[PDB]
């Protein structure tokens, strides 16, 4: 992108947060790894594009000699194409 | 069934103090800001609010990346959220014609 701010996004002012005990109670396209169709465990996350995976499943991929994102095909190099997301794994640590 | 405030640091940006507003994620250390938040900081940083991570050599935009299943994350989990957004846009619009 060129990552320009539209009018309403240059006045935009925040989201306060909900801090009454308010409990929570269709996840799956989110929190589910793709590849081994599971929940997501010791998320790793594609630099490029953002897609997220089990540690085990994308390094299993790569490993298979596929240089390939499994959710959108573009080229992966390496596992240093890959960062950890443990504030992913946070969120669903708390959750589930 | 979980407290809404047991997840807030995850859904929270750290520039405003407020939740995720298109989300945007920074590729080099995985840090997220809303979108807004993390564009105008970098016009004068090149390095990640939280971590101190350097973004980019030169040109740290190249290294951010909208982070669409974070937000929709938000969305989903924060009641009431998107209407507000939703909402504050058609007000905003309504007031501010083109
Ligand atoms: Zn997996
Ligand atoms: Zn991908
Ligand atoms: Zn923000
Ligand atoms: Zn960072």
């Amino acid at each position: 992108k060129t990552w320009e701010l539209s009018l309403y996004e240059l006045q935009r002012t925040p989201q306060e947060a909900i801090t009454d005990g308010l409990e929570i109670v269709s996840l799956h396209s989110e929190l589910m790894c793709p590849i081994c169709l599971d929940m997501l465990k010791n998320t790793m996350t594609t630099k490029e594009c953002l897609h997220r995976f089990c540690a085990d499943c994308i390094i299993t991929a790569l490993r298979s000699g596929n240089k390939e994102c499994p959710t959108c095909r573009k080229k992966l190099v390496s596992k240093r194409s890959l960062r950890p997301d443990p504030n992913f794994d946070a969120l669903i640590s708390k959750i589930y | 069934r979980i407290k809404i405030t047991e997840l807030n640091p995850h859904l929270m940006c750290v520039l405003c103090g407020g939740y995720f507003i298109d989300a945007t994620t920074i590729i080099e250390c995985l840090h997220s800001f809303c979108k807004t938040c993390i564009v105008r900081y970098l016009e004068t940083s090149k390095y990640c609010p939280i971590c101190d991570v350097q973004v980019h050599k030169t040109r740290p935009l190249l290294n951010i990346r909208s982070d669409k299943t974070l937000q929709d994350i938000v969305y989903k989990l924060v009641p009431g959220l998107f209407k507000n957004e939703m909402k504050r846009r058609r007000d905003f619009y309504a007031a501010h014609p083109s």
